[PDB]
RNA sequence: UCCCCCGUGCCCAUAGCGGCGUGGAACCACCCGUUCCCAUUCCGAACACGGAAGUGAAACGCGCCAGCGCCGAUGGUACUGGGCGGGCGACCGCCUGGGAGAGUAGGUCGGUGCGGGGGA
RNA sequence: CGAUCAACGGAUAAAAGUUACCCCGGGGAUAACAGGCUGAUCUCCCCCGAGCGUCCACAGCGGCGGGGAGGUUUGGCACCUCGAUGUCGGCUCGUCGCAUCCUGGGGCUGAAGAAGGUCCCAAGGGUUGGGCUGUUCGCCCAUUAAAGCGGCACGCGAGCUG
RNA sequence: CGCCUCCUAAAAGGUAACGGAGGCGCCCAAAGGUCCCCUCAGGCGGGACGGAAAUCCGCCGGAGAGCGCAAGGGUAGAAGG
RNA sequence: GUGGAGCCUGGGAGUGAGGGCGCGAGCGAUAACGUCCGCGUCCGAGCGCGGGAACAACCGAGACCGCCAGCUAAGGCCCCC
């Protein structure tokens, strides 16, 4: 799954989840697209999961566009350790969503066909979802 | 009770904090010899009546009256103006 | 991008500045020879001397120092005593040196 | 083309306090005029829904001028997905850069344009893994200009 | 004109730069009223501490 | 310092008092160091050369 | 006072890059030479000196053009000092004062000080 | 000029261990038990439906992921207790929860019958005797309607054992 | 375990944890003073040996090179050669 | 801006275990009545008073003494009340 082919610094501090996503809150690429109403890390294998749910029920059909990518390092301490003696390690993979960010994007497939598609990966994230269609909004950004 | 050992770190080193930056105003009295800027390298140039020391500190020439001036690509400038 | 002309003309006329004296400049063309002193702090011009002006001709450096005699003739009488002398690009040698030769001649403190 | 949507004056009626009752802020400008206006949002999401940035939209002003506009901006609030501004663009008699959409007889829905108002299009045709074109080899329908460069990839 | 300045709500558990602002403007018991002229910086102490107090335009 | 880079004093070539401390590196530079410098004695400038520290 | 050129400053790209055009009487440049002063880790390229047949080709100056660069509103939003509420939380909302960035309209192929030479 | 006086404001010029034979002064300022807060881990229950089940997603199952409950595990934290809160297990004596082992009542079944699987309701009663080990637990023998799982200071040493 | 650099640090200074990352315990007689002169890396094109890269030529190239060593700041209108 | 403001000189100290909460971060697990800093606050020393069922630090509010008088604050107004 996904993850930084390099880094600069292998460990970054927690930081905030405050606010609406920065951008990639328009439908840019596919016709459907699922959108984050709350803020969460979301991890890689939450990604892939998403994905591969939609990779099934197409059957390999239809193209999907993954608009996140987790490139903040999730450190964790071993277990049954005390506090101190230095951060954890880098256990995983996240990417800071927060509301109104487009996470996925499908094309190629027919309307119940996305709609679904996308219903069944929502359900793969640890937050509450909607699931939109580009608009001259979208495409007007 | 299991006491699981723990493993250390690296990186505890810092260095003590330097107090850098402008000491001195714009439109503040200062007598000759009156520091006006630490800094590192010339984040701000001498002008008129200021002189700059061998580790860039500005500092005053003449009794006066500082004043700041932005000129651009030119840079930055600190100058003391007589009273 | 600047040429070494300039670098050569902004890296002495800076040091020459600095010093805070009234600025001798002096301008050197294939022809003639021109010299004005000058207030940086007014950016304005006291007092001027050149070739063209004085309508003379002859051997250049004759010439470069006979105007800096006339520029120091104006210069004392203004009651200007002091001055830095700016060669610009100019290296320190022969009609430049002569006109600085001249200006000294004259009267001139530098 | 074309619609026509109702528009009405401001000044210092909050931004909030429109929106509250139903009304879509905006501002109306161009090189002589430039008006802080706004538009009935119910109204407004019927024309732009088909209008889109592709077609002149005309306000109906309540002082009788009918102004013959482009959507150049609509800022949208990322968390509820709705439209919070719109940018009216007055059309006049020079010529304007625009986006104009594309039929296919696909990385590019519409192109970027400089076209005279009086001039203005509805359609530009183009004849149709991983085989492709570059806008440069357009149809372009006379008094059209090519606004981007034309390696770029339709 | 004049500011008569009443104070109505407690200090007790707010910054202490507005309890100084209290005191600026003379302020000391909760109910108290004071009459101040209207100078810029006598109407600045007296917003410091808007939530606490009441004005009314005087004479 | 260090063993290569080695403490000198300057001594005043007529007068025989050492008047500086510095170093050198006596790889780079075996020669003994002569220097002009003043000599507050002499009150001029003399000729200084490397002495033991 | 106004136009041109030569110096020299100031603002610090609205002054830049590119594409055109234009100028040699004057001024400036290139130019003609390398005896002389001076010079080249070699070279009169540069620095320098002595010149005045030639050309504005190069450079420079001055105009045009918005392809790039540079500048850039208004409106709206983010954020927020201060005052208040909400949520188990992650976080959200209101009041008052302040208010971006991005982007849209658009603007720019410079402006000006002093001295010198020439011209009306 | 001679300091890895580097434990770097540098106790002497000069210095390592052990104490279950231990002692005193103190600390719940600080660990081990238990409680508490927390719930990572632990136990249990869900959401999603990729697949399995000859056929058939959901009789019985549930990839990759998602959400919770409980507070019996190991821990984190160090909050009452170090002028003492006796620390495992057993025995005795109960009592409670229900996420039910049996008995009673049900729905579905890939339920012919009989006997099973799964889920729902149900805490009234019941839930054996032995071999091994200090053991809790576990394995084994012989049975049984069944040989349930947890709380009560890992219930109970001013009740016993040791 | 002392010292330097950056972040944490909440746009003055200062600010902690067995927080996230590095470096110092040297060096230079020129790598110091001053005067004079000079301008980079890189890219394309051209050129015997000759290469991705030696030295040579042209065009573009404001600083992305260099400044003994970490990092930051500064810097060609030089602190670089 | 006259305040148990401020500045200067000198005598006496105590303190150098803090804690809860709000906001801003680090560490932890976007755990802890967790831990470490920053700005503020309160308890500490206001375990005095009203409210919050009870309850240091939440809301209201700074108790010199007396009154069988009046107005309000948070919070309340069906009965306990
Ligand atoms: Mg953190
Ligand atoms: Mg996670
Ligand atoms: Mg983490
Ligand atoms: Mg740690
Ligand atoms: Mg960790
Ligand atoms: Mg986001
Ligand atoms: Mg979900
Ligand atoms: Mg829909
Ligand atoms: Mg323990
Ligand atoms: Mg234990
Ligand atoms: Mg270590
Ligand atoms: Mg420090
Ligand atoms: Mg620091
Ligand atoms: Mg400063
Ligand atoms: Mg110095
Ligand atoms: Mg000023
Ligand atoms: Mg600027
Ligand atoms: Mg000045
Ligand atoms: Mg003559
Ligand atoms: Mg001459
Ligand atoms: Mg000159
Ligand atoms: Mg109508
Ligand atoms: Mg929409
Ligand atoms: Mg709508
Ligand atoms: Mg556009
Ligand atoms: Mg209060
Ligand atoms: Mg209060
Ligand atoms: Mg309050
Ligand atoms: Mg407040
Ligand atoms: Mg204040
Ligand atoms: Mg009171
Ligand atoms: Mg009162
Ligand atoms: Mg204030
Ligand atoms: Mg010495
Ligand atoms: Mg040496
Ligand atoms: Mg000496
Ligand atoms: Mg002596
Ligand atoms: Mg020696
Ligand atoms: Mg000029
Ligand atoms: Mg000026
Ligand atoms: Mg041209
Ligand atoms: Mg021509
Ligand atoms: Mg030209
Ligand atoms: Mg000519
Ligand atoms: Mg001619
Ligand atoms: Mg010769
Ligand atoms: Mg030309
Ligand atoms: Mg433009
Ligand atoms: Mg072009
Ligand atoms: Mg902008
Ligand atoms: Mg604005
Ligand atoms: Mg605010
Ligand atoms: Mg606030
Ligand atoms: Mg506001
Ligand atoms: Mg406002
Ligand atoms: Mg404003
Ligand atoms: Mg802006
Ligand atoms: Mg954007
Ligand atoms: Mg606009
Ligand atoms: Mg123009
Ligand atoms: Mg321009
Ligand atoms: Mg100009
Ligand atoms: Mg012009
Ligand atoms: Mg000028
Ligand atoms: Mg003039
Ligand atoms: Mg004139
Ligand atoms: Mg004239
Ligand atoms: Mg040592
Ligand atoms: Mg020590
Ligand atoms: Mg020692
Ligand atoms: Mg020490
Ligand atoms: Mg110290
Ligand atoms: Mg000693
Ligand atoms: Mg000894
Ligand atoms: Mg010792
Ligand atoms: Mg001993
Ligand atoms: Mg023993
Ligand atoms: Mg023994
Ligand atoms: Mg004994
Ligand atoms: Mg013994
Ligand atoms: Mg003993
Ligand atoms: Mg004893
Ligand atoms: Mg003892
Ligand atoms: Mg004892
Ligand atoms: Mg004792
Ligand atoms: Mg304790
Ligand atoms: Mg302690
Ligand atoms: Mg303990
Ligand atoms: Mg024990
Ligand atoms: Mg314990
Ligand atoms: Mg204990
Ligand atoms: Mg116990
Ligand atoms: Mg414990
Ligand atoms: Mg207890
Ligand atoms: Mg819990
Ligand atoms: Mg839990
Ligand atoms: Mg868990
Ligand atoms: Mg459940
Ligand atoms: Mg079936
Ligand atoms: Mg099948
Ligand atoms: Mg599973
Ligand atoms: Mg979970
Ligand atoms: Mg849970
Ligand atoms: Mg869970
Ligand atoms: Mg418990
Ligand atoms: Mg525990
Ligand atoms: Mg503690
Ligand atoms: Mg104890
Ligand atoms: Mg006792
Ligand atoms: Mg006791
Ligand atoms: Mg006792
Ligand atoms: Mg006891
Ligand atoms: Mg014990
Ligand atoms: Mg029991
Ligand atoms: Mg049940
Ligand atoms: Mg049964
Ligand atoms: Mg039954
Ligand atoms: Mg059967
Ligand atoms: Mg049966
Ligand atoms: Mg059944
Ligand atoms: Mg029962
Ligand atoms: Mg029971
Ligand atoms: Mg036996
Ligand atoms: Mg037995
Ligand atoms: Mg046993
Ligand atoms: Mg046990
Ligand atoms: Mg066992
Ligand atoms: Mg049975
Ligand atoms: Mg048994
Ligand atoms: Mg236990
Ligand atoms: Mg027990
Ligand atoms: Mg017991
Ligand atoms: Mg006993
Ligand atoms: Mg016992
Ligand atoms: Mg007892
Ligand atoms: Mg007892
Ligand atoms: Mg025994
Ligand atoms: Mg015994
Ligand atoms: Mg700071
Ligand atoms: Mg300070
Ligand atoms: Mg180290
Ligand atoms: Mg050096
Ligand atoms: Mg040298
Ligand atoms: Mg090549
Ligand atoms: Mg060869
Ligand atoms: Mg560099
Ligand atoms: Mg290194
Ligand atoms: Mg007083
Ligand atoms: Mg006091
Ligand atoms: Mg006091
Ligand atoms: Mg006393
Ligand atoms: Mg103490
Ligand atoms: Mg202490
Ligand atoms: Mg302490
Ligand atoms: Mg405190
Ligand atoms: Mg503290
Ligand atoms: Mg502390
Ligand atoms: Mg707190
Ligand atoms: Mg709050
Ligand atoms: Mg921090
Ligand atoms: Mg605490
Ligand atoms: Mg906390
Ligand atoms: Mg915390
Ligand atoms: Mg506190
Ligand atoms: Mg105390
Ligand atoms: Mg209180
Ligand atoms: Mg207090
Ligand atoms: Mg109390
Ligand atoms: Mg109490
Ligand atoms: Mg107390
Ligand atoms: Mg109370
Ligand atoms: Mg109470
Ligand atoms: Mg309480
Ligand atoms: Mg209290
Ligand atoms: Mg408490
Ligand atoms: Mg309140
Ligand atoms: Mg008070
Ligand atoms: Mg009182
Ligand atoms: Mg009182
Ligand atoms: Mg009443
Ligand atoms: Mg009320
Ligand atoms: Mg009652
Ligand atoms: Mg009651
Ligand atoms: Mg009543
Ligand atoms: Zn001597």
């Amino acid at each position: 799954m996904l993850m930084p082919r390099r880094m600069k610094y292998r460990k970054q501090q927690r930081g905030r989840l405050k606010g609406a996503t920065k951008g990639g809150d328009y439908v840019a690429f596919g016709d459907y697209g699922l959108v984050a109403l709350e803020p969460a890390w979301i991890t890689a294998q939450q990604i892939e999961a998403a994905r591969v749910a939609m990779v099934r029920h197409f059957r390999r059909g239809g193209k999907i566009f993954i608009r996140i990518f987790p490139d903040k390092p999730y450190t964790k301490k071993p277990l049954e350790v005390r506090m101190g003696k230095g951060k954890g390690n880098v256990e995983g993979y996240v990417a800071v969503v927060k509301p109104g960010r487009v996470m996925f994007e499908v094309a190629g497939v027919t309307e119940e066909q996305a709609m679904e598609a996308l219903r069944i990966a929502g359900h793969k994230l640890p937050i509450k979802t909607k699931i939109v269609r580009r608009d001259a909004y979208d495409e007007a950004q | 009770a299991h006491k699981k050992g723990l493993g250390s770190t690296r990186n505890g080193r810092d260095s003590q904090a330097k107090r850098l930056g402008v000491k001195r105003y714009e439109g503040q009295v200062v007598r000759a010899g009156n520091i006006l800027v630490r800094q590192r390298g010339t984040r701000f140039k001498p002008g008129k009546n200021v002189g700059m020391g061998r580790d860039f500190t500005l500092f005053a020439l003449v009794d006066g009256v500082v004043e700041f001036q932005d000129r651009g690509r030119l840079g930055r400038y600190v100058h003391v103006r007589p009273l | 991008r600047l040429t070494a002309y300039e670098r050569r003309k902004f890296r002495v006329r800076n040091r020459i500045k600095r010093t805070g004296r009234l600025r001798l400049s002096v301008f050197r063309s294939l022809k003639h020879i021109y010299a004005q002193i000058i207030d940086d702090e007014k950016g304005v011009t006291l007092v001027s001397a050149s070739s063209l002006a004085l309508k003379l001709k002859g051997n250049k450096t004759e010439v470069a120092r006979q105007v800096g005699r006339a520029l120091a003739e104006k210069a004392l009488a203004l009651g200007i005593k002091q001055v830095a002398f700016d060669r610009g690009p100019y290296k320190y040698h022969g009609r430049v040196k002569a006109l600085a030769e001249g200006a000294r001649e004259g009267g001139l403190e530098f | 083309m074309e619609y026509r949507l109702k528009a009405y004056y401001r000044e210092g009626e909050k931004p909030s306090a429109l929106r509250r009752a139903g009304k879509l802020p905006g501002v109306m400008y161009n090189r002589h005029l430039n008006r802080k206006v706004y538009v009935d949002l119910v109204e407004f999401d019927k024309v732009f829904r088909q209008a889109s940035i592709h077609h002149v939209i005309v306000l109906e002003l309540p002082d009788g001028q009918s102004l013959p506009t482009l959507v150049r901006q609509v800022n949208l609030d990322k968390r509820r997905r709705r439209p919070e501004h719109v940018d009216f663009f007055v059309l006049s008699d020079e010529p304007v850069e625009m986006y104009v959409p594309l039929r296919f007889v696909e990385i590019h829905r519409d192109i970027l344009v400089k076209v005279s108002p009086r001039n203005i299009p509805e359609f530009i045709e183009v004849d149709v893994i991983g085989d492709s074109l570059h806008a440069s080899d357009l149809k372009l329908p006379p008094g059209v200009e090519l606004a981007v460069s034309p390696e770029e990839t339709i | 004109p004049r500011l008569k300045v009443k104070l109505v709500k407690s200090p007790i558990g707010y910054p202490k730069d507005q309890k100084a602002a209290l005191k600026a403007l003379g302020l000391r018991r909760l109910q108290q009223e004071r009459v101040l002229e209207d100078t810029p910086a006598i109407r600045g102490n007296v917003e410091k501490v808007a939530h606490l107090v009441r004005v009314e335009v005087v004479e | 310092a260090s063993e290569v880079r080695i403490k000198l004093l300057l001594e005043c070539t007529e007068c025989k008092r050492r008047n500086y401390a510095t170093e050198k590196n006596k790889r780079n530079t075996p020669n003994k160091l002569e220097l002009r410098k003043y000599c507050p004695w002499c009150r001029k400038h003399t000729v200084h050369r490397e002495v033991k520290i």
